[PDB]
C-alpha cells in the first residue's frame, strides 16, 4: 500500500488530528483484554525466573505490567484503527474519481447463464 | 514388512532427505576461516553480479 | 460456541491451582462435565449449520467429532493416572496442561469457519502432542519418533499454506460458507493440478496415505498411552475432515486426479493388513490396522458420493474409539509385563477373565461385526466403491478376510494357550482399567442404536 | 562520459581487486584500501569542481578526514595482532571458522 | 526507517547542500542551475513514478 | 549474460537439434566454469595445474550435461512429433542425470540425478507453458 | 467447615462460572447479527401486539 | 431456539461475509492500478521539494 | 573498560544509527555509518583476547570495505546526476553497488562469511548487540530506495542467505554460531519482501528482534556457550530452559507462536504479486532452521543429560544480577500472534 508518502502527512505524529473523527476502541475490547492477559503472563513469567512465589509475589508488579500493557495496546488500537480507515477512504475516493477501470458489471441471472455440468460417477 | 516399508519406503523419502542435507551442510560449514579465500569469492561475486544481472 | 471454549480455557487454571493430591479428581470430574455440555451440539438439522457466529459453525460433521474429542479427555487423565504415579507435581500439571491444549486446539480447529484459521490451529495442534510424545516417552526412539512426526506434518502442510493465501487472493475470501456458494470449476491446467495437489497432499499425509504412513507406527510406539491414544482417535481424523471440508473446489479435476491416491490406498490397505499378520509388537499392529481403517477412510473421501460420506463419517467415529479402546487394553498388558511382546505373555485370559472378556469385544468390534457403527461404515463404503467400480470388491474382501485374520491372531496369542511360567506379577486387574474398557465400549453399543447422530451432513 | 573518469574509476576497481586478492601482510590490504580512498577523493573532487557545485566543495575534505581515521583504526587492530603472533601475516588469523 | 525529524521540527540539518540551486555562498551560481531549477518545479508535487 | 539464454529460447523447440545442443553446451560450460571458480577461491587444492585439472573437469561434465539434456529432448521432440509436451523434458532430464552418473561413476548418483532433473526439467517446461514467474515484477 | 473448605474448594466453581461466562458471550455476540430480523424473505412474520423482536 | 434464528443469523453473515470478499477484490484492484500509474495518495515517492530553490541574482545574467 | 566511557561509546553507536536514519543526505548517512562502524570496534574487544581481536579485525575489514564501495556508489550517482538526496537511484551501476556495500553491510550471502566468525570470537553482550542493532541502518536504507532496487538481484540474494543459513546451522554445536546462522537466515527471509511491501519488512525485523534478545538474554542468564553447557541448565534453573524451548519453537515459525507472524504474512504479500514458487522455496528451506531448533531443544529440555557433582554448590547460590525486559521479551516472541493486524500501523 505503502501511505508512506500520502500527501499531508505530519512526519512523526502517532495520531493526527484527523483520527478523532473516529469513534475510540470500548474499554472492554477484546484486543484490551488480550493485553491484559499478556501483561499478566509477563509478570508470572518474571516471578517465576526470580525464583519468587508464582501467584503471589509481587502485586504491585503484576499491577504495572497489566497496566502498562493495557494502556500501549489502547493507543495502538487507536492507530491501528485510524489507519484502516485511511485505507478505506483513499480506496473508495479512488474507485469513485476513476468510473473508467471499474464498470458497472452487467448484472446477470443464473437461468440465462449456462455453467457445464460435470456428472459424478 | 521389511522390503518395502522398512527399506524402500525409508530410502526414498526421509533417509535421502537426510543424506542429501547432511552433505550440504558439511560442504556449506567446511570453511578454514580464511579471509583470503572470503574476499576471493567476494571478488568472483562482485564480478558475476556486474556481468549477469545487467 | 464459548460455552465449550471458555470452560476447556477455565481447566488450565483449576488445574493450577489444585492440590498436589486432587488434580486427577478435578481434572476428570470436569472433563466429564464439559463431555455433557457438547452433547447439546449434536442436534443438528437438515438445514445448512449451526452457525453460532463469523468465527466458529458447527454442521454434522463436526458435531461427532467434537463430541469424541470432548468425550476422549476424561479416558487419557485415567489412562495416564498409572505411569505418572511417581511424577512431581509440576510435572503432572504441565501433563494435564498439554493435555487441555491439545482438546482446546482441536475443539477450535474442527468449528473453524475460515480456511485459515483452520490451518492455523490444525498445525497448532503440533506442538504439544511433540511435547508429550518426546518428554513423557519410555524408549529412546521417541526423538526420532517425534522428528519423524514434526517434519512428515510440516513438509505436507507448508504448501497448503500457499495454496490458501493463493485462493484467497483469487476468489476473495475463505470463509466456508462464501466458498462452498461461489464455487466454480477447475479447468484442466498444470497450474490447477498443483493447486489439487497442493490442497490435497497436506490432508493426505496426516491420514495417512499409504507410503506416507512411516511416521505413524514410530509415534504410537514410542509416545506414552494417551499420545497413543488422542493420535488414533482424534488427530487421525483431522485429515479425512479436512479433505472432506477442501474437495468442494477441486471439482471436476479430482475424477481425475484420485486414480494415484485410489490406487495407492486401494492397495496399502492389503499392504498393511498383511504386515499386520506378522508383527512380533502390539503398539505396531494396532497402529497398522489404523493405517488399515485410514486408507478405507481414504478411499471413501475421493469416490465423493454421499454414501462414501457416511461411511467415512461412521468409520472415523467407530474407528477412533476403537484403536482407543485397543491402546489402552495393550497399555494395561506393558504395565505388568514391562516388554510390550506378543508372545512373551501368553494365556492371560486364565489369570485375567474379565480383561479377557474386554479383549473379545474390542477384537469383534474392530473386525466390523454387524450391527456395530464399524461394519455400518465399513459396508456403506464397499457399496459406494462398488458402484464406482465392480472390481473393487475383490480388494476389500480380501482386506476384510486379512481384518478377521489378525484380529483374532492378535486375541488368541495374548489370551488363549498355556500361560507363560516364568511371569509371577499379574496382579488382578484394577477398577480403574475395568471402568476405562467399560467407557470405551458403552459408547460404541449405545451408537449403533441411533446412527443417524454419526452419518454426517449427507444423512 | 570523458576519460579521464574512466581512468579513475579503473584505478578504484584495481586497488579493490588488490584489497580483495590478499595474498599476505595485511598492511597491504590497508594500503589497498586507502588507494581505493585516494581515488574516491581524486574522483569526487573532479565530479564537483566541474559542475561547480560550490557548496559540495566540503564534501572530499570531510571525506577524507573521516576515511583518514578509519586508516588510524585498522592500524591499531593491526598492531595487536602482530603483539599476539609476532607478524601480521593474514594466514595466522584462523582461529574462528564457520 | 526515515524518520523526518527535520521536516518535523523544521531544522535544515542536511537539506542546503542536496542540490546546486540552493542558496550557494556569494551567490555563485551552478554550472546546470537553469535546468535543474526547471526539473525541480516539473517534478515538484507529483510522486516519484509520474515524475519519471 | 541473458544473451545464451535467447540463443536457446529463440530456436523452435521441434527443430533445430544441433543449434539446441551448442545453446545448452554453451549454458552447461558456463555454469561449470563460475562452480569451478567458485569452487577454486573457496578450495584451492595444491598447485596451478590441479586447479586447471579441477576447472576442466567440472567444465566438461557439466557442458556434456546440457549438450545431451538439449540433444535428447530435441529429438524427443521431434520424433513424438508433439511439442510443448513436457515429456520430452523429462527425458532430456533424466539423460542429463544418466551422464551425470557415468561421469561420477556410481549407479546411486545417476538414478537420483535421472529423477531429480527429469523433474526440474519438466516443471521448467510447464512454467514455461503456463507463464509461471519466479523473479515476479512488484505488480501490488 | 464453612470458610475453611472454600479456600481448598474455591477451584470447583471456576468451570460452571466459566460456563456461564460462555453463555452470556453467546448471547452478547448473537445481539451483533440482527441485521435481518424478521426481514427474511420465508420467516417474513407480522408482529404480535404485544410483541417488540421475533427472536433474542 | 427456532429455524428462524439461524436462518436470518446466517443470512446476516452471508452478506457480511460477500461484502468483505468484494472489498478485498477492489482493494487489490486499486492497489493494482496506483501502483502503475501513481496518480492516487499510494504509492507516493518523494521528489525534491522546490522551495529550496534560490531565486536571486547570481552574479551571471545565464544562471 | 571504564564504565563512562562504555557508555559513551554505546550512545555513539546509537546516534551513528539515528543518524543514518534520519539524515536526507548520502554523504550525512556515510558518516553515520563511519560512526557506527568506528564505535562498535571497542564494544566487541571489551574482553581482551586473541579471538576478541581476530574477530574485530575481520569486522572492521569487511566494514570499511563496505563502506568504500558504499561511497563509490554515491559518487556515480552523483555523476550521472547531480543530486544528493537518497532517492531514485537514477543509474543501474550504482544500484547493483550499492546494493552490494549493503549486503555486505547485512551480512546476506554470499556476503556471510563474517557473521559466524565474528559471532563466535566476541562475547555473548557483544555478539547480541551485533546481531540486533547493526541491522538497522542498513535496512533503513534499503527501505528508502526499495522502488530502484533490481528484483532480480535482491531475490536470489536472499535465496542464498535462507538456503545457506539453513544448511550451515545443521553442523555448529557453538550456540553463537548458531545464532550467526540464524541471523542470516531470518535475514534471507526478511530481505525478500523488500521490493513488494516494506512494511512487512519492518514487522519482521521486530519479530525477529525480539525473538533474538530474548534467546540471548536466556543464554547469558544460563552462562552457556557450548550445546553441553546448555544441557547442564536443567538441574539448576528448569524454567529458563523451558522457556528456551518456547522460545525457540517460536523461532522455528511453529504456529501459533508469534514467530509464525512474519513468514505468513510475507509468504502472503508475495501471493499477491503473483510470486508462487519462492514462497514455497523458503518455507521449505525455513524446515531446516526448525530442525536445529528442534535438536538444541531436545538437549536442552526435552531431555535430561548427565550432570556434574560440583552443580551442587551452584544450587546454594541465586543469580545476583537480573536483566529487565527479558519476561516482556519472551511474552512478545510467544503470545502476540492473535494480534496480527496490528501491523497496519506502519510499524
Ligand atoms: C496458554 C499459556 C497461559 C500462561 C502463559 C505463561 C504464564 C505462566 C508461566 C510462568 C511459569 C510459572 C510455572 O512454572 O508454573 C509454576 C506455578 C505453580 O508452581 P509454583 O510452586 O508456584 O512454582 C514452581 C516454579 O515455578 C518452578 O517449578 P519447578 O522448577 O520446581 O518445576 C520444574 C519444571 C518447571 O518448568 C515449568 O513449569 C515451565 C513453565 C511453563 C513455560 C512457560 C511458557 C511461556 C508461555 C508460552 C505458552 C505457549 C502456548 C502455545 C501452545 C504451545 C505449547 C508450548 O520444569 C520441568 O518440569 C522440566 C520439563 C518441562 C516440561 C516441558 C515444558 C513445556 C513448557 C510449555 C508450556 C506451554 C503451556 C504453559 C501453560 C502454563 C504453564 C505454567 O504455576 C502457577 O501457579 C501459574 C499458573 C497460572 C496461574 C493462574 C491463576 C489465576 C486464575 C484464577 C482467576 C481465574 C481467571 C479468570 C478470571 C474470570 C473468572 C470469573
Ligand atoms: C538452468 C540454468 C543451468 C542450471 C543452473 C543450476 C545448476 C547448478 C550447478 C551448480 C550447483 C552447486 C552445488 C552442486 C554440488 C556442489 C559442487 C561440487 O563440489 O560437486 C562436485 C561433484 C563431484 O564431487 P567431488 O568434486 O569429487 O567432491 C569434492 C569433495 O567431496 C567436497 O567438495 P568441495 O569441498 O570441493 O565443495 C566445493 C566448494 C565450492 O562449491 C561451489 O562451487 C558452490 C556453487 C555455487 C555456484 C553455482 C553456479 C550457479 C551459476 C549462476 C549463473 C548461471 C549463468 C548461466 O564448496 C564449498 O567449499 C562451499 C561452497 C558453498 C558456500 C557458499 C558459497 C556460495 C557462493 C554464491 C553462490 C552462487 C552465486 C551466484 C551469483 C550471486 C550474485 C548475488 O559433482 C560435480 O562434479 C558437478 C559439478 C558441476 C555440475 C553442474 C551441472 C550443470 C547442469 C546445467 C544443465 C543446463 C541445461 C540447459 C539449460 C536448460
Ligand atoms: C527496536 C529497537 C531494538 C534495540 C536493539 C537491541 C538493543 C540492545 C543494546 C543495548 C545495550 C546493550 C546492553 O545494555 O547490555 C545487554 C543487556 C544485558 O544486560 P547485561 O548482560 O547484564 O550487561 C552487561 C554489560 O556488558 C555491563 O556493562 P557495564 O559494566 O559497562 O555497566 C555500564 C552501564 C551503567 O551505565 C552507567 O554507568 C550510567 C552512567 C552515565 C554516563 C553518562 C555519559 C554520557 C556522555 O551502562 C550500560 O551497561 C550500557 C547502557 C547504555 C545506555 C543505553 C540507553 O540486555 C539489554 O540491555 C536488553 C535491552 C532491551 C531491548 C532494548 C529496548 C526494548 C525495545
Ligand atoms: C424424565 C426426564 C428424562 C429426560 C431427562 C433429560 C435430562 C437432560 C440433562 C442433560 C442435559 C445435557 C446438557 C445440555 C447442554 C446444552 C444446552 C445448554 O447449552 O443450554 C444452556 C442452558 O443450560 C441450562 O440452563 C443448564 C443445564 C446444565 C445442567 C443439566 C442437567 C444436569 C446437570 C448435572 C450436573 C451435576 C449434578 C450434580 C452432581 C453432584 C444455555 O441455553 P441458552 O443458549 O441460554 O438458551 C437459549 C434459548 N432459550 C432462551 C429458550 C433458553
Ligand atoms: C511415493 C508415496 C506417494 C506420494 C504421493 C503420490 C501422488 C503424486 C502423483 C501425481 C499425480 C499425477 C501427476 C500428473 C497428472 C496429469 C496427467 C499426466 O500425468 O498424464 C499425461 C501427461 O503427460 C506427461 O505425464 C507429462 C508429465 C511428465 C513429468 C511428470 C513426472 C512423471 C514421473 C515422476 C514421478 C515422481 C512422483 C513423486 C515425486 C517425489 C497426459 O498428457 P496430456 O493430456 O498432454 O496433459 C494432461 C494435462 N493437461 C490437460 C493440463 C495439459
Ligand atoms: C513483538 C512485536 C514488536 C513490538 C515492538 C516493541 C513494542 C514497544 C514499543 C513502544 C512504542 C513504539 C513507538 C513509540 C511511539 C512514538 C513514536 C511514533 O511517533 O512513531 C510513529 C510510528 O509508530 C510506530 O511505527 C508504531 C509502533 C508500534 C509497533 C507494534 C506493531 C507490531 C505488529 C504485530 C504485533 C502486535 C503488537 C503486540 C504487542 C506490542 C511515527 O510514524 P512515521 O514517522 O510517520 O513513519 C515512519 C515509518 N515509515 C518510515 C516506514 C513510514
Ligand atoms: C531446497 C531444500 C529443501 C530442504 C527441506 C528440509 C527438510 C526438513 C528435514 C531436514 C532434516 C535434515 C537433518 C539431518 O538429517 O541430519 C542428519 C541426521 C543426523 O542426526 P543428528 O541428530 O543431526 O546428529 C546426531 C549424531 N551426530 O540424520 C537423522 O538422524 C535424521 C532424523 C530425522 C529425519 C526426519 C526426516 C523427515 C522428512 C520427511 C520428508 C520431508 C522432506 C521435506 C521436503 C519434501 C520433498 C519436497
Ligand atoms: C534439483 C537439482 C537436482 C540435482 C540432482 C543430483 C542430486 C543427487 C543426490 C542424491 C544422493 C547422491 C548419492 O548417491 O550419494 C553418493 C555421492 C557420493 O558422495 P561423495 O563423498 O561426494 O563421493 C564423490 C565421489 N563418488 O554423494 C554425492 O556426491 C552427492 C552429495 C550432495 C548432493 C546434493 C545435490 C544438491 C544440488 C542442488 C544444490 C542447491
Ligand atoms: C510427505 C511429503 C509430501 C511433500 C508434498 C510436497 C508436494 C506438494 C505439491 C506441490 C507443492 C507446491 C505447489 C504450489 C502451491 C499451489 C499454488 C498454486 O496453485 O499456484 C499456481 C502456481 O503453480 C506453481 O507454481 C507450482 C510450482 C511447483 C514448484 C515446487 C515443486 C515441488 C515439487 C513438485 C513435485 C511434487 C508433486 C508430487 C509430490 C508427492 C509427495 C512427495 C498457479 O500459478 P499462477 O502464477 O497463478 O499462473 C496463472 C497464470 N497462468
Amino acid at each position: 500500500t505503502m501511505m508512506s508518502g500520502r500527501p499531508g502527512r505530519v512526519p512523526l505524529q502517532f495520531l493526527p488530528n484527523e483520527a478523532r473523527s473516529l469513534p475510540p476502541p470500548k474499554l472492554t475490547d477484546p484486543r484490551l483484554v488480550y493485553m491484559g492477559f499478556l501483561g499478566y503472563c509477563s509478570g508470572l513469567i518474571d516471578n517465576a525466573i526470580r525464583r519468587r512465589p508464582v501467584v503471589s509475589a509481587g502485586l504491585h508488579r503484576q499491577l504495572l505490567y497489566v497496566t502498562s500493557f493495557v494502556f500501549f495496546g489502547y493507543y495502538l488500537l487507536k492507530r491501528q484503527d485510524y489507519m484502516y480507515a485511511l485505507r478505506d477512504h483513499d480506496m473508495f475516493a479512488y474507485v469513485k474519481s476513476h468510473p473508467e477501470d471499474f464498470p458497472e458489471k452487467d448484472k446477470k441471472t443464473y437461468g440465462e447463464i449456462l455453467e457445464e455440468f460435470h456428472p459424478v460417477r | 514388512s521389511s522390503l518395502l516399508d522398512l527399506i524402500w519406503l525409508e530410502t526414498i523419502l526421509p533417509k535421502t532427505t537426510s543424506f542429501i542435507q547432511m552433505k550440504m551442510s558439511i560442504m556449506v560449514s567446511n570453511q578454514k576461516g580464511l579471509i583470503k579465500l572470503y574476499f576471493l569469492s567476494f571478488l568472483i561475486t562482485i564480478m558475476i553480479s556486474m556481468t549477469l544481472f545487467n | 460456541m464459548l460455552k465449550i471454549i471458555i470452560p476447556t480455557t477455565m481447566l488450565l487454571p483449576m488445574t493450577w491451582m489444585s492440590k498436589h493430591n486432587m488434580i486427577w479428581i478435578n481434572a476428570t470430574v470436569h472433563s466429564l462435565l464439559i463431555s455433557l455440555i457438547s452433547l447439546s451440539l449434536l442436534n443438528q438439522l437438515g438445514e445448512n449449520s449451526l452457525n453460532f457466529s463469523l468465527t466458529f459453525f458447527s454442521d454434522s460433521l463436526s458435531a461427532p467429532l467434537l463430541v469424541l474429542t470432548t468425550w476422549l479427555l476424561p479416558l487419557m487423565l485415567m489412562a495416564s493416572q498409572s505411569h505418572l504415579s511417581k511424577e512431581t507435581t509440576t510435572r503432572k500439571k504441565l501433563y494435564i496442561t498439554m493435555l487441555i491444549l491439545l482438546q482446546l486446539f482441536l475443539i477450535m480447529t474442527f468449528t473453524a469457519t475460515e480456511l485459515i484459521l483452520f490451518y492455523i490451529l490444525f498445525e497448532a495442534t503440533l506442538v504439544p502432542t511433540l511435547i508429550i510424545i518426546t518428554r513423557w516417552g519410555n524408549q529412546t526412539e521417541r526423538l526420532n519418533a517425534g522428528l519423524y512426526f514434526l517434519f512428515y506434518t510440516l513438509a505436507g502442510s507448508l504448501p497448503l499454506l500457499v495454496a490458501l493465501v493463493y485462493i484467497q487472493n483469487t476468489t476473495g475470501s475463505l470463509n466456508f460458507l462464501i466458498i462452498h456458494y461461489w464455487s466454480h470449476p477447475l479447468s484442466n491446467s498444470w497450474s490447477n493440478i498443483f493447486m489439487w495437489l497442493a490442497c490435497i497432499m497436506a490432508f493426505m499425509v496426516k491420514m495417512p496415505l499409504y507410503g506416507l504412513h512411516l511416521w505413524l507406527p514410530k509415534a504410537h510406539v514410542e509416545a506414552p498411552i494417551a499420545g497413543s491414544m488422542v493420535l488414533a482417535a482424534v488427530l487421525l481424523k483431522l485429515g479425512g475432515y479436512g479433505m472432506m471440508r477442501i474437495t468442494t473446489i477441486l471439482n471436476p479435476l479430482t475424477n481425475y486426479m484420485a486414480y494415484p491416491f485410489l490406487m495407492l490406498s486401494m492397495w496399502g490397505m492389503i499392504m498393511t493388513s498383511s504386515i499386520c499378520l506378522r508383527q512380533t509388537d502390539l503398539k505396531s499392529l494396532i497402529a497398522y490396522s489404523s493405517v488399515s481403517h485410514m486408507a478405507l477412510v481414504i478411499v471413501a473421501i475421493m469416490i465423493q458420493t454421499p454414501w462414501s460420506f457416511m461411511g467415512a463419517t461412521a468409520l472415523m467415529i467407530a474407528h477412533g474409539l476403537t484403536s482407543s479402546m485397543l491402546f489402552c487394553l495393550a497399555n494395561t498388558n506393558y504395565e505388568r509385563v514391562h516388554s510390550r511382546t506378543m508372545i512373551l505373555a501368553r494365556g492371560l485370559q486364565t489369570l485375567l477373565p474379565l480383561m479377557a472378556t474386554w479383549w473379545l469385544v474390542a477384537s469383534l468390534t474392530n473386525l466390523a461385526l454387524p450391527p456395530s457403527i464399524n461394519l455400518i461404515g465399513e459396508l456403506f463404503i464397499i457399496t459406494a466403491s462398488f458402484s464406482w467400480s465392480n472390481i473393487t470388491i475383490i480388494l476389500m474382501g480380501m482386506n476384510m478376510m486379512i481384518t478377521a485374520l489378525y484380529s483374532l491372531y492378535m486375541l488368541i496369542t495374548t489370551q488363549r494357550g498355556k500361560y507363560t511360567h516364568h511371569i509371577n506379577n499379574i496382579k488382578p486387574s484394577f477398577t480403574r482399567e475395568n471402568a476405562l474398557m467399560a467407557l470405551h465400549i458403552l459408547p460404541l453399543l449405545l451408537l449403533t442404536l441411533n446412527p443417524k447422530m454419526i452419518l454426517g451432513p449427507l444423512y | 562520459m570523458p576519460l579521464v573518469y574512466m581512468n579513475i574509476i579503473m584505478a578504484f576497481a584495481i586497488a579493490l581487486a588488490g584489497l580483495l586478492m590478499y595474498r599476505s601482510h595485511l598492511m597491504s590490504s590497508l594500503l589497498c584500501l586507502e588507494g581505493m580512498m585516494l581515488s574516491l577523493f581524486i574522483m569526487s573532487t573532479l565530479i564537483i569542481l566541474n559542475t561547480h557545485f560550490t557548496l559540495a566543495n566540503m564534501m572530499p575534505i570531510i571525506l577524507l578526514v573521516f576515511a583518514a581515521c578509519e586508516a588510524a583504526l585498522g592500524l591499531s587492530l593491526l598492531v595487536m595482532v602482530s603483539n599476539t603472533y609476532g607478524t601480521d601475516y593474514v594466514q595466522n588469523l584462523n582461529l574462528l571458522q564457520c | 526507517p526515515f524518520f523526518d525529524v527535520q521536516k518535523r521540527l523544521g531544522l535544515d540539518l542536511d537539506r542546503w547542500m542536496t542540490i546546486q540551486s540552493a542558496e550557494q555562498p556569494h551567490k555563485i551560481p551552478g554550472r546546470c542551475h537553469a535546468f535543474e531549477k526547471e526539473w525541480i518545479e516539473c517534478a515538484h508535487g507529483i510522486g516519484g513514478i509520474r515524475a519519471e | 549474460a541473458k544473451t545464451l539464454l535467447h540463443k536457446y529460447s529463440d530456436i523452435p523447440e521441434g527443430t533445430e537439434c544441433h543449434r539446441k545442443a551448442y545453446a545448452s553446451t554453451s549454458i552447461g560450460g558456463a555454469t561449470g566454469l563460475i562452480v569451478s571458480a567458485y569452487s577454486i577461491a573457496l578450495k584451492p587444492p595444491a598447485s596451478f595445474l590441479e586447479g586447471v585439472a579441477r576447472t576442466g573437469r567440472y567444465t566438461f561434465t557439466s557442458a556434456a550435461i546440457g549438450a545431451i539434456f538439449g540433444l535428447t529432448s530435441c529429438i524427443s521432440a521431434q520424433v513424438r512429433e508433439k511439442p510443448d509436451d513436457p515429456l520430452n523434458y523429462f527425458i532430456g532430464g533424466c539423460a542429463g542425470g544418466l551422464t551425470l552418473g557415468a561421469r561420477t561413476r556410481s549407479y546411486g548418483i545417476g538414478a537420483a540425478a535421472c529423477a531429480y532433473m527429469g523433474l526440474t526439467a519438466a516443471l521448467v517446461k510447464m512454467g514455461q507453458l503456463e507463464g509461471w514467474q519466479v523473479f515476479a515484477e512488484p505488480k501490488v | 467447615n464453612v470458610l475453611q473448605i472454600v479456600r481448598d474448594h474455591w477451584v470447583h466453581i471456576l468451570v460452571p462460572v466459566g460456563f456461564v461466562f460462555g453463555c452470556y458471550l453467546d448471547r452478547r455476540s448473537d445481539e451483533k447479527l440482527t441485521a435481518f430480523r424478521n426481514k427474511s424473505l420465508l420467516f417474513k412474520r407480522e408482529l404480535r401486539p404485544n410483541e417488540e423482536v421475533t427472536w433474542k | 431456539d427456532g429455524p428462524e434464528k439461524n436462518y436470518e443469523k446466517t443470512m446476516a453473515i452471508l452478506q457480511i461475509e460477500a461484502e468483505k470478499a468484494e472489498l478485498r477484490l477492489k482493494e487489490l484492484e486499486v492497489r493494482r492500478l496506483m501502483r502503475a500509474r501513481g496518480d492516487g495518495p499510494w504509492y507516493q515517492y518523494p521528489t525534491i521539494d522546490k522551495a529550496l530553490i534560490d531565486h536571486s541574482p547570481k552574479t551571471t545574467p545565464d544562471n | 573498560m571504564n564504565p563512562i566511557i562504555y557508555t559513551t561509546l554505546i550512545m555513539t553507536v546509537m546516534s551513528g544509527t539515528m543518524l543514518v536514519m534520519i539524515s536526507s543526505h548520502w554523504l550525512l548517512i556515510w558518516i553515520g555509518f563511519e560512526m557506527n562502524l568506528l564505535a562498535m570496534i571497542p564494544v566487541l574487544m571489551k574482553n581482551f583476547n586473541p579471538r576478541a581481536t581476530e574477530a574485530a579485525t575481520k569486522y572492521f575489514l569487511t566494514q570499511a570495505t563496505a563502506s568504500m564501495m558504499l561511497m563509490m556508489a554515491i559518487i556515480i550517482n552523483l555523476l550521472y546526476s547531480g543530486q544528493w538526496t537518497i532517492t531514485k537511484m537514477f543509474n543501474p551501476v550504482a544500484m547493483t553497488m550499492m546494493t552490494m556495500a549493503l549486503a555486505m553491510k547485512l551480512g546476506l550471502s554470499p556476503f556471510h562469511f563474517w557473521v559466524p566468525e565474528v559471532t563466535q570470537g566476541i562475547s555473548l553482550q557483544a555478539g547480541l548487540l551485533l546481531l540486533t542493532w547493526q541491522k538497522l541502518a542498513p535496512l533503513s536504507v534499503l527501505c528508502q530506495i526499495s522502488q530502484s532496487i533490481n528484483p532480480n538481484l535482491m531475490l536470489t540474494m536472499a535465496m542464498l542467505s535462507i538456503l545457506i543459513g539453513g544448511w550451515g546451522g545443521l553442523n555448529q554445536t557453538q550456540l553463537r554460531k548458531i545464532m550467526a546462522y540464524s541471523s542470516i537466515a531470518h535475514m534471507g527471509w526478511m530481505t525478500a519482501v523488500l521490493p513488494y511491501n516494506t512494511t512487512m519488512t519492518i514487522l519482521n525485523l521486530l519479530i525477529y528482534i525480539t525473538m533474538t534478545l530474548a534467546m540471548f538474554m536466556l543464554l547469558i542468564h544460563s552462562s552457556a556457550t557450548t550445546t553441553l553447557s546448555l544441557s547442564h541448565t536443567w538441574n539448576k534453573m528448569p524454567v529458563i530452559t523451558s522457556l528456551m524451548m518456547v522460545t525457540l519453537l517460536s523461532m522455528g515459525g511453529l504456529p501459533p507462536l508469534s514467530g509464525f507472524m512474519p513468514k505468513w504474512m510475507i509468504i502472503q504479500e508475495m501471493t499477491k504479486n503473483e510470486s508462487i514458487i519462492m514462497p514455497t522455496l523458503m518455507a521449505m528451506t525455513a524446515l531446516l532452521n526448525l530442525y536445529f531448533y528442534m535438536r538444541l531443544a531436545y538437549s536442552s529440555s526435552l531431555t535430561m543429560f548427565p550432570s556434574t557433582n560440583n552443580m551442587k554448590m551452584k544450587w546454594q547460590f541465586e543469580h545476583t544480577k537480573q536483566m529487565k525486559l527479558l519476561p516482556t521479551m519472551i511474552v512478545l516472541s510467544t503470545l502476540v500472534l492473535p494480534m496480527t493486524p496490528a501491523l497496519s500501523s506502519l510499524n
